[PDB]
């Protein structure tokens, strides 16, 4: 989608706000916030696709600047909602009641090992979104492409700054799971990946650095030969 | 930047709490969601993984050409012999730093980053500013936020993860460094050097 959060290249948001140093966690919302992503995954709300999604859905104003994990936040509410996994009057319900009870306790609950072990394989183990396709790549370093100027309106990995702009291939990386069908809820669809090299010169006209590329990936069907 | 619509952050963060222990009270009834799996995810960031685990990749790359070779081919089974990768650090792409050129990694699409090199990202890498700037202006934001200073003739590669191809700047050995041990090295490898917004530190 031609969301807002889509910023490469945008001009005007000001000065970047960098403090000398930081903690992880600003605050203990932010470290449940954070732990919320593999238990929602593990519980099938999303997959990390669907996830971004869920970010990008959200009211631009909000996601500018809204502290950065309550994105995750918004998300989880999203697809718990869109799986019917979460009651949303449920929801609001309970948040009016930690509000004027900030330090009532969470429900009873059992610990689960398997939560931990899952936690511990995804985290040592990772979430490989690498596949095999039987197609071969359609294309090889050093083949000249342009990038496509098609505007889904769902999830895709396509900065408007790249679409249109011709680049050259710089590495293929084999296949992985294609955003268009998996944040879509369409599928893995695995796609090849590749590497583009776009110069400033073609990204941004003359105002431009004249010495300077931009490398980004597109997943096969994202580009379309001009010179091999 | 000012918005006069906008809440005080001691308000903004009171009404987030609020929300935030709101759905962790549903996910926990749901049995999806323990405080021992939200403790054993945050003690993983706060002490395990970090940048000192990229740093101990890039100072073997500096004193082993051989591994730098294996690192630059394939980063993540180079990592790997270090012990080092997983979660959202599947792929690793490592990119050297020369005379010739600077590399510098963004996630303009959202905020991905390297996790099991470097951790959990700082807060001024996933937001707006750096990442809408950087692929349009690099030199320029270089110099006026890090005081990084880079040549207009020496060519500036602006690395954009859209992808789960994790980025990873090899930044280069720092002069007045020969013959120092691989922890001596590593004092001088920084998360900034690893993103490629400033140098790794010099003397």
């Amino acid at each position: 989608m031609n969301g807002v959060y889509d910023v490469g290249g945008t001009d005007g948001l000001g000065p970047i706000n960098r403090p000398a140093d930081e903690p992880v966690f600003r605050a203990e919302w932010e470290k449940v916030a954070f732990a919320m992503f593999p238990a929602t995954f593990r519980a099938g709300f999303m997959g990390l696709d669907e996830f971004r999604f869920g970010i990008e859905q959200m009211n631009p104003a909000e996601y500018l600047e809204s502290p950065y994990y309550w994105h995750w936040i918004r998300t989880y509410i999203h697809h718990g909602v869109r799986t019917g996994k979460i009651d949303l009057e449920e929801l609001e319900r309970r948040t009016q009641y930690y509000r004027e009870n900030p330090d009532a306790p969470l429900p009873e609950h059992e610990q689960k090992p398997e939560l931990i072990e899952f936690v511990n394989q995804a985290v040592y183990g990772g979430l490989p979104a690498s596949r095999e396709v039987d197609r071969p790549p359609k294309f090889k370093e050093g083949d000249v492409v342009r990038f496509s100027t098609a505007s889904p309106k769902g999830h895709a990995r396509r900065a408007r700054y790249v679409r249109g702009k011709t680049g050259t291939v710089v590495k293929h990386h084999g296949a992985y799971i294609y955003p268009d069908t998996a944040g879509n809820g369409l599928g893995e669809c695995p796609e090849h990946l590749y590497t583009v090299r776009f110069t400033a010169q073609e990204l941004w006209g003359p105002e431009g650095d004249p010495n300077s590329s931009v490398y980004y990936d597109c997943w096969e069907p994202y580009i379309e030969l001009v010179d091999t | 930047t000012e918005n006069i619509l906008r809440k005080s952050d001691e308000e903004i963060q009171k009404e987030i709490t609020a929300r935030v222990k709101a759905l962790e009270s549903m996910l926990i009834e749901q049995g999806i969601l323990t405080t021992s799996m939200i403790d054993r995810m945050a003690e993983i960031y706060e002490n395990e993984v970090g940048p000192h685990l990229g740093a101990k990749v890039v100072v073997k790359a500096w004193t082993d050409p051989e591994f730098k070779k294996r690192l630059l081919a394939d980063g993540t089974e180079a990592c790997k012999e270090l012990g080092i990768g997983g979660l959202q650090g599947e792929d690793m792409m490592w990119v050297e730093n020369t005379d010739e050129v600077h590399h510098v990694v963004v996630c303009t699409l959202c905020s991905c980053y390297p996790w099991p090199v470097l951790g959990l990202p700082p807060n001024w890498f996933k937001e707006p500013q750096y990442r809408s700037r950087v692929v349009r202006e690099p030199r320029q934001l270089l110099k006026e936020e890090f005081g990084f200073e880079v040549p207009p003739s020496k060519e500036i590669k602006v690395w954009d993860s859209s992808s789960e191809m994790r980025f990873v700047v090899l930044p280069q050995r720092p002069a007045g460094t020969d013959g120092w041990s691989e922890e001596e090295l590593a004092t001088l490898v920084t998360r900034e050097s690893m993103i490629g917004v400033e140098p790794a530190k010099a003397v």
